[PDB]
């Protein structure tokens, strides 16, 4: 196992600054990742995999064969959300939250719209199986439920589906942060489920501050997507890019800034929209506190910017 | 010769034993959204369409890692 570093992504999105308030291990928070599976023993990341779960082919699988990684994305982007912060490898953005890994995609790094949905339904119901199970309407932030708070997406496809949509706003109604990955083949628009108003579109910016050439244009923030150094299996580690890879870096912020708050106030706050400029809702408070480059303001490239975790957390607390 | 697909259902004209009779079967039934999974013969499409519980057949699209 090498020394660990820490990599220029985690780096860039102030996330060290925010672990002396916050490392995001405050029990009610979740965070499900609906990816490849997940190397769950991984040294740097086991430790918090709270939940492995697949819904490949429609049947909900706990068996850690089934649900462990085949391909390596789903290992690599829970390494960037949650990679432990030690002695070895690298360090996530949010280095003490639980972890969801949801397998939604197969060995091919391909999945079914179905297995999706079934997926982003398992992070609401939770390892329980029930979304609300003290009938209160709250779910996510609700001690007494096992509810995600965030749903990481690094993927997407063209289909516009209603049930998917449907499903997508169970989650938001239940006060979880939907985060997706913009799509990577250039294109004017994000691609879904991250084009959808209650999901946050994440664009790839790289290590000099440009937008990759492939990001998706009009995400609503970016995040570091090029040589992104992460966990990998088996065990291992491994240097990728994408909009898949800057999506967690998203995901981690938000888990800062629902742990911070819960911390201090014994709630979450709202998920908010994409007009949102306000501080009383996590997008609000993702929006104001974003790295804006580019033209000011929200622009097609960086959306309205770089996220930042010690800004954001500062204002949700503030 | 089976397919895939996704039905929106009404659920005043809904039970899962409905889908044997046009040749298919339920995969998984959403529990937070009035939708099934289902496998049908892909010739059954038009069959099932025209199913009063019914409200939407919609096909089983693929996703990628980004
Ligand atoms: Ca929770
Ligand atoms: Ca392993
Ligand atoms: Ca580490
Ligand atoms: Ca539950
Ligand atoms: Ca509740
Ligand atoms: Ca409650
Ligand atoms: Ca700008
Ligand atoms: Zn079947």
């Amino acid at each position: 196992q090498p020394a660990q570093t820490i990599p220029w992504g985690i780096e860039r999105v102030k996330a060290p600054s925010v672990w002396s308030i916050t490392d995001g291990s405050v029990s009610v928070i979740q965070v499900a990742v609906l990816d490849t599976g997940v190397d769950y023993d991984h040294p740097d990341l086991a430790a918090n995999i709270a939940w492995c779960v697949s819904t490949l082919r429609g049947k909900v699988s706990t068996k850690l064969r089934d649900c462990a990684d085949q391909n390596g994305h789903g290992t690599h982007v829970i390494g960037t959300i949650a990679a432990l912060n030690n002695d070895i490898g690298v360090v996530g953005v949010a280095p003490g939250v639980q972890i969801y890994s949801v397998r939604v995609l197969d060995a091919r790094g391909s999945g079914s719209y179905s297995d999706i949905a079934i997926g982003i339904e398992q992070a609401i119901l939770g390892p329980d199986g029930v979304a609300d199970k003290d009938g209160d309407g709250i779910i996510a932030g609700d001690p007494d439920d096992d509810a995600a708070e965030v749903i990481s997406m690094s993927l997407g496809g063209p289909a516009d589906d209603s049930y998917l949509y449907d499903m997508i706003i169970q989650a938001y109604n239940a006060g979880i942060v939907i985060v997706a990955a913009s799509g990577n083949e250039g294109a004017p628009s994000p691609s879904y489920p991250a084009a959808y108003p209650e999901v946050i579109a994440v664009g790839a910016i790289d290590s000099n501050d440009n937008i990759a050439s492939f990001s998706n244009r009009q995400p609503e923030v970016s995040a570091p997507g090029v040589d992104i150094l992460s966990t990998y299996p088996d065990d291992s580690y491994e240097t990728l890019m994408g909009t898949a890879m800057a999506t967690p870096h998203v995901s981690g912020v938000v888990a800062l800034i629902q742990a911070a708050y819960y911390q201090k106030y014994g709630k979450i706050l709202p998920v908010g929209t994409f007009d949102d400029i306000s501080k009383n809702t996590v997008r609000g408070i993702l929006h104001i506190t974003a790295d804006d480059l580019g033209p000011t303001g929200w622009d097609a490239d960086y959306g309205y910017g770089v996220v930042r975790a010690a800004l954001a957390v500062q204002a949700a607390l503030g | 010769n089976t397919i895939r697909v996704i039905v929106s259902v009404d659920k005043a004209k809904f039970n899962p034993h409905e889908v044997l009779g046009i040749g298919g079967h339920i995969v998984y039934q959403f529990k937070l959204i009035p939708a099934v999974v289902v496998d049908v013969p892909a010739n059954a499409v038009g069959k099932l369409k025209k199913m009063p519980w019914v409200e939407k057949v919609e096909f089983d699209h693929q996703a990628v890692l980004l």
